[PDB]
């Protein structure tokens, strides 16, 4: 869930 | 008199929103162009998926924003994002161009061409009477700043667990806010309350952009023009 | 000497690839533009996107196509569409320049841009050996075409259910083929069984591709630049 | 699954 939000937040 | 921890703050929040506001528009040109029912879409797509990026790294560097849950920074930015970039493109609105002047003749972006993306007048007109008002406060870069933080940090905001901790967070920040305006913006008697009130505007902006976009993503043949973090950030999911 | 039936459906494949590849190319300028190690991926992954679309709309008028079941169709559609966008780039490959002519200047393909989107020589240079190779046997538009549909519709594919329907469709078209080629095509003696080997060639830059593709969906920094039919279509899901 | 995809197939 939320893969790339997960990413960017680093 | 602002303290010193009041005064970082500001600081914090003022070089936080210089390293994601790209004043020189260069990246526009990276987008898929503009046309001009349907034109826009591609273009504004890529436009407001690019915002959500700056928002994203605005957000991660607000004074604890960062130490906040993954679950509640999540949380966070799916509720408050389109309020967000709404909120931060008041720096190139125009109320002789009643338009948004980002760079080039091709970024000037009037009414014409944003009715072009999907989304209707029952979400433009309000949207850019918005714009008007707020542009018609003068805030300060201080206090605009402080507001897109406060914004973000609203924990009545559907999925936030730890209400407390948000809660604090924007209570510190409207400390600050207040405080700033009483000491250093002349006049400004009656600000804090405007904002707050500009706060209330931006939550009917997101419903009615949030109604829409349902429609939107519906059809496939249109939400196939999105971009993968739209679908993430702007789902239900 | 081919019959009515083998000859109605040469028409309609040649009817159906004229609908579907736009010779003048000028939807490319509405792609995220190119840019000359990952400066490419945008534009390209617009491009594959367009592609996709163009191979639905040619596999919808396949004659037998549409009256498969919509899982057997999605079933096709995900394994062998890299195949037959490879397949029908052919048109614009050029053996002069080693690059595919897409237009103006901005959309000539050399071998260095497209290195510039993620994937390696591994799968770029077997790739361009492969357009030489079928440049050189200088294939009617009938065959190229049968060849396409030939590809789409292969029944060891992962996922289809009816397989002896999907093999029966394609057994026609391969008699159409081998007809065709020894009726019309001077000195195609050998010409089936080179095609046959270029499936062959394309059953392993499918491998290649899949393999690499799998590096960039785990990055979730580069399979944001991706759109919405390419993760779709190209996805495990 | 493949919304698009069923779209796209009419
Ligand atoms: C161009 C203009 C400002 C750009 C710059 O200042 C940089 C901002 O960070 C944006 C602001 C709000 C945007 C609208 C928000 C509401 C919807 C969102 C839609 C996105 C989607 C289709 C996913 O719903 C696209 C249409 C729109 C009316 C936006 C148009 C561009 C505006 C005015
Ligand atoms: C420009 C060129 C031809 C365009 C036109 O003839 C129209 C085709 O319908 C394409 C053909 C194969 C493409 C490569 C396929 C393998 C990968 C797919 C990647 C897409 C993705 C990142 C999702 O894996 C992007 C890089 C690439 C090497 C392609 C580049 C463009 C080619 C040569």
């Amino acid at each position: 869930r939320h893969k790339i939000l997960h990413r960017l937040l680093q | 008199m602002l303290s010193d921890e009041q005064m970082q703050i500001i600081n914090s929040l003022v070089e936080a929103h210089h390293k994601t506001y790209d004043d020189s528009y260069s990246d526009f040109v990276r987008f898929r162009p503009p046309v001009r029912r349907l034109s826009m879409l591609p273009h504004l797509a890529d436009l407001v998926s690019y915002s959500i990026q700056k928002v994203i790294g605005f957000a991660k560097m607000i004074p604890g924003f960062r130490d906040l849950t993954a679950e509640d920074q999540i949380a966070l930015l799916k509720s408050s994002a389109i309020e967000i970039i709404m909120l931060r493109s008041n720096q190139s609105f125009s109320l002789e161009d009643m338009s948004w002047s980002c760079g080039g003749p091709d970024f000037k972006y009037c009414i014409n061409d944003v009715t072009k993306a999907g989304h209707t007048l029952e979400l433009l007109e309000p949207l850019v009477k918005f714009q008007v008002g707020l542009k018609k406060l003068k805030l300060h870069e201080e206090e605009h700043v402080l507001l897109m933080a406060i914004c973000l940090l609203s924990p009545d905001r559907p999925g936030v667990q730890d209400h407390v901790r948000i809660e604090a967070l924007q209570d510190r920040l409207c400390d600050v806010l207040q405080a700033y305006i009483r000491i250093q913006h002349p006049g400004g008697r009656l600000l804090y309350a405007k904002m707050i009130q500009k706060l209330a505007d931006l939550r009917s902006l997101n419903e009615e952009h949030s109604k829409q976009y349902r429609s939107l993503s519906f059809q496939p043949e249109h939400s196939m023009q999105l971009t993968p973090l739209v679908l993430e950030v702007f789902g239900s999911e």
